[PDB]
């Protein structure tokens, strides 16, 4: 078969500014037929560029292919937002019919600093009866954020699992949602978690039964 | 505007069998060459086939010699993808795409999650201000999240899915402190476990 | 050709 490469593994860059995405092929693809398919999150992946260097219908003039043999290359100028995606390049051949994808590459936007906000949910009493505090940091960048829970002023570890969402196809914002996972919770009283990222000047704390 | 239509997520014991559908009607689907490609967690994509206008011939890839069935159905624009002796590898989200008469698969899918598990498939629910729905305890995957009937969708953050083996997934919102004695909205939670709460 | 015809040309043999 035709093996497919693609390169960095990984690319972040800033809104404005220029892609370069990389593939390479085992063998010269006939016909220069080198497609490039854009995938979001949670969606179908889409034609962005066939032919090496066709644009499908509705894709934007930034979108740029070029390349022949086993070289091939895509360029996204202006980024955006919305950019936001794992890219793949494709080769398809017609005798025999052949049909390779490469590995793909990780676009992500950077952006400016942007400061979480904090929300604490204590746990209602409909899990109370079945025998988890839930924080919340909502629209924030960059990603690393350090969350810490302190029962009574006690550093809890080992009984928490976070959950992160995609980079926002808009504001290339995160938001991160921290579970502290009814015996040793009605010893204590002030749960409260503490929140540490770039965009705060200072460490927060939002705290809470009754 | 033309467009493809899959059939619903499905949870296969291994070694049985699993046919996912592809409704593709339309002069634009209907005389042209169809591709089934899936793509598994975390990973690429893979081709799987080709299947002609007519549906009289096919072709697979190496890897799914003898163990795929590319069918069509003209009388009702219908596609089918049959794959048999269902391992864990086998566990992706099986796309139907459409071939372009130049080459590339330029039409697209949804998608179809097939799940490939031994365990047994019933999800537990429980400035300005924000609302949420933690789902726990639920298996397999997915659990879809909908906020007033999808009639909401201007801040919500649904997160992925995460000891004991099971599932568990939030769904937040933000609303303004107003909005909260005027507006009463619902979180609509599992096709496997054939559960709709709200 | 298109890639198409050049598909039924495939399996006109096959």
């Amino acid at each position: 078969e035709i093996v497919m490469m693609q390169s960095p593994g990984t690319l972040s860059l800033s809104p404005g500014e220029r892609a370069t995405l990389s593939c390479r092929a085992s063998q010269s693809v006939r016909s220069n037929y080198l497609a490039w398919y854009q995938q979001k999150p949670g969606q179908a992946p889409r034609l962005l560029i066939y032919g090496a260097s066709s644009r499908a219908t509705g894709i934007p003039d930034r979108f740029s292919g070029s390349g022949s043999g086993t070289d091939f290359t895509l360029t996204i100028s202006r980024l955006e937002p919305e950019d936001f995606a794992v890219y793949y390049c494709q080769q398809y051949g017609s005798s025999p019919p052949r049909f390779t994808f490469g590995p793909g590459t990780k676009v992500e936007i950077k952006r400016t600093v942007a400061a979480p906000s904090v929300f604490i949910f204590p746990p209602s009493d409909e899990q109370l009866k079945s025998g988890s505090v839930v924080c919340l940091l909502n629209n924030f960048y960059p990603r690393e954020a350090k969350v810490q829970w302190k029962v009574d002023n006690a550093l809890q570890s080992g009984n928490s699992q976070e959950s992160v969402t995609e980079q926002d196809s808009k504001d290339s914002t995160y938001s991160l949602s921290s579970t502290l996972t009814k015996a040793d919770y009605e010893k204590h009283k002030v749960y409260a978690c503490e929140v540490t990222h770039q965009g705060l000047s200072s460490p927060v704390t939002k705290s809470f039964r009754g | 505007e033309v467009q493809l239509v899959q059939s619903g997520a499905e949870v296969k014991k291994p070694g049985a069998s699993v046919k996912v559908s592809c409704k593709a009607s339309g002069y634009t689907f209907t005389s042209q060459y169809m591709h089934w490609v899936r793509q598994a967690p975390g990973q690429g994509l893979e081709w799987i086939g080709i299947i002609n206008p007519s549906g009289v011939h096919t072709s697979y890839a190496q890897k799914f010699q003898g163990r795929v069935t590319l069918t069509r159905d003209t009388s009702t624009s219908t596609l089918y993808m049959e794959l048999s002796s269902l391992r864990s590898e086998d566990t992706a989200v099986y796309y139907c795409a459409r071939g372009s008469p130049k080459g590339a698969f330029d039409y697209w899918g949804q998608g179809t999650l097939v799940t490939v598990s031994s365990a047994s498939t019933g999800p537990s629910v429980f400035g300005t201000a924000a609302l949420g729905c933690l789902v726990k305890d639920y298996f397999p995957e997915p659990v879809t999240v909908s906020w007033n009937s999808g009639a909401l969708t201007s801040g919500v953050h649904t997160f992925p899915a995460v000891s004991s083996g099971l599932y568990s997934l939030s769904s937040v919102v933000t609303v303004p402190s107003s909005s909260l004695g005027t507006q009463t909205y619902i979180c609509n939670v599992h096709k496997p476990s054939n559960t709709k709460v709200d | 050709d298109s890639f198409k015809e050049e598909l039924d040309k495939y399996f006109k043999n096959h």
